[PDB]
């Protein structure tokens, strides 16, 4: 149920929305995972 | 006070008869309303609900709020606040209005249908000068202090 | 609905462009939790014990004891709802401004709406990340004219009951002035329990360029920031201590912990820009449309942050 | 004006110190409380809280209640009071009290007498002595740790 | 010189990076808030009257009515936007209340503000009142954050 699924079919305005509220905690979840902070 | 009554009721409503039940102090808006009108909303500073708004300045650091006033600096008038968020929607002189609004309680008795209102110092229509507003009702009393009317607001007068 | 609608069509194609939010650099994976709520608050409860007098000897016979009372605090998070309204071209009206090396009318400032949406989005999640640092809402480079916020809506650079030190506008340059405030304000953090944390410091850049001189008959090998990164590493139990460096700050040092137990950040889950479904038409090619945003969701324990101001004359 | 402060607290408490942590409005009851003390509880007539209060009568219709104020009309010492039955918690004059009471807007040892506001205040006929210092917890109230003990004689 | 877009080129990017304070610029048409229920008319346009109040001009009578720069009691509306291609100035009736930037004669919010001969707004009939202090983006240009509610004495 997220944008990045391009099996993905929005039905209506209100999925497509939460696909959009997924999406975007898909790529913080991403982002941290990625992340290498510098230490030192 | 408030545009719902702060103390719970402990009653319930007769839901049976259909004819003088809109003279409450929650019903918003106006009665006829137009789906071609501009609406605002702003800061509120104190309750300027049912009442004439004007803008209020401050030091400069927060942005402009609307508190209840007339006069030579009648701005628009307060038709519903959202007590959450502490939003007043504004209807501009500007654009026409037909609802009730607050009046002065003083000579309420005088006010009869066809008089002509002008707003005070503290945004409550008064009998008469710069505000075509017209009286379509007598004054409902409320509350031993707050009376409101029908009244329509169609901008101002030379 | 994407056959249907174009815009939502445009919008899903689109979204991959936008880069992240540089507030996600602040806070540690687990500090961050979302929740379902678009306007309104949250509340919770916290329970505290104290001691109102000295205790009572138990020696023969007693009546009156010492007691020890309770006490109860609700914590509330508000949470806001704003938008944002931009005009764009009409869909069918792009042939007709399309250009050899450009879409739009650049005579008019006139995009299409792909482009509008992208460059819209990007401005206000740079102004999401100015109010999560900061604290407040304002366009203006002087920071006045501040929208009007709801209360329990706050920074990291506002938050209350957090231990504040200034520095004096004499030593604005003289980096030991300065580090020895800091020291002040680190004595005073109350981590208590947790204290083997990860620990984040955030500097403006002015202060950042400071810090990489060598330390002071300057010294070999030590930097006034590894000094500083060993200081810190005195009270989280030698833990990893990070330097960012954000240009929103000025003349401002922030360090606080990166444990959710004492600052824990619950976003809405629809704080980050999103399409409106409401598009205004008309019979010119000129449409508008609305993105919305939600703010609010920080919360911390009191003295747990320290906030440096480095006054400039 | 409220037990309880109505507005909520934007941040959570810091609760790893144990000193100095009792200075607060919502303390109800006493430091040194004995299991032999006698409690009642009264109708309230305004915010008697922390207060010197008194009997107040009104036209017969309904029963008596308290209200703060001192003098020659002290009856109690109001130590605690339910907000939703608006019952004010009353240790009578006659049993001794020490606790954390309004003070008038000091030090240990000073002789102390409620006034027309159930306020203490300093120096007649009430055997009151303050223990400590005025803490100020608003830029209007003030609070004193304070032992009363019966009523002196004139 | 006072067109709207400028017609010399920039010799450098602009750097995108800052959010703050980048509105205050004659190319910003429109207002600043705007309702999708507002009345805008275009007119021909006689001079160049944008971001001014204008005034009903007539001819002789072989030509339509067009719009120029005024004020005072013969104040028709304001110009909000123009089309140099087609000379067609959009104007927003006195009747309907605006907000954005205005050009100012060459000042606290607050202040009350009537227009002049020549469409530039001045201090103190009253026709809208002051937001923000003048801004100066010329020696000569000074615009004004200002909200008109039509015609008061």
């Amino acid at each position: 149920a997220s944008l990045l699924d391009s099996n993905f079919v929005p039905i209506n305005f209100t999925e497509f929305v939460q696909a959009i509220s997924n999406t975007y905690k898909q790529r913080r979840i991403q982002f941290y995972e990625n992340l290498k902070r510098h230490k030192r | 006070l408030m545009k719902n009554p702060q103390q719970d009721s402990g009653l319930l409503s007769n839901s049976i008869d259909f004819r003088d039940q809109n003279l409450i102090f929650s019903n918003s808006g106006g009665v006829c309303t137009s789906s071609k009108d501009k609406i605002e909303n702003y800061p509120a500073k104190g309750y300027p609900y049912k009442r004439g708004v004007k803008l209020s300045f401050g030091d400069g650091t927060t942005e402009l709020e609307v508190e209840a006033g007339g006069g030579d600096d009648l701005y628009g008038v307060c038709s519903d606040i959202d007590e959450f968020s502490g939003m007043a929607t504004v209807i501009p002189i500007t654009n026409n209005f037909t609802g009730y609004l607050t009046l002065k309680k003083d000579g309420q008795n005088g006010v009869n249908p066809g008089d002509k209102l002008n707003f005070n110092q503290h945004g409550e229509l008064e009998k008469v000068k710069s505000v075509n507003a017209i009286a379509l009702s007598k004054a409902h009393k409320l509350t031993e202090d707050l009376f409101i009317v029908l009244a329509s607001v169609f901008g101002n007068r030379a | 609905l994407f056959d249907e609608n174009y815009y939502a069509k445009a919008v899903a194609n689109i979204i991959g462009e936008v880069k992240d939010p540089i507030m996600y650099k602040w806070f540690s994976p687990d500090q961050i939790e979302d929740v379902d709520l678009q306007m309104g608050y949250q509340k919770t409860v916290k329970w505290d014990a104290f001691l109102n007098a000295n205790p009572t000897t138990i020696a023969n016979e007693v009546n009156t004891i010492s007691t020890i009372g309770f006490s109860s605090e609700v914590v509330r998070l508000n949470y806001l709802k704003l938008q944002y309204k931009f005009r764009h071209l009409k869909q069918t009206s792009e042939k007709f401004y399309t250009s050899d090396s450009y879409i739009g009318d650049i005579n008019n400032n006139l995009l299409p709406f792909a482009q509008a949406y992208k460059l819209a989005s990007s401005e206000i999640i740079k102004l999401i990340n100015h109010f999560v640092l900061t604290g407040t809402v304002s366009i203006q480079k002087d920071g006045k004219n501040q929208k009007r916020l709801l209360p329990n809506m706050y920074g990291l650079l506002n938050m209350p009951e957090q231990i504040k030190e200034e520095v004096a506008s004499g030593d604005k340059d003289k980096m030991d002035k300065i580090f020895e405030k800091i020291e002040a304000g680190l004595s005073k953090l109350e981590l208590g329990d947790e204290f083997s944390t990860p620990m984040m410091v955030i500097v403006d850049p002015a202060t950042s360029l400071k810090l990489v001189k060598p330390y002071a008959a300057a010294s070999s090998c030590e930097k006034w920031e590894d000094v500083l990164i060993q200081t810190i590493k005195a009270i989280n139990n030698r833990e990893d201590v990070y330097i960012e460096t954000s240009n929103l700050l000025k003349h401002k040092i922030l360090i606080y912990p990166l444990n959710s137990e004492l600052i824990k950040f619950k976003p809405s889950k629809y704080m980050l820009p999103t399409p409106n479904e409401q598009v205004d038409k008309d019979s010119t090619d000129v449409a508008h449309s609305y993105i919305d945003f939600v703010l609010g969701g920080l919360l911390a324990t009191r003295k747990t942050i320290l906030q440096v101001n480095i006054k400039q004359s």
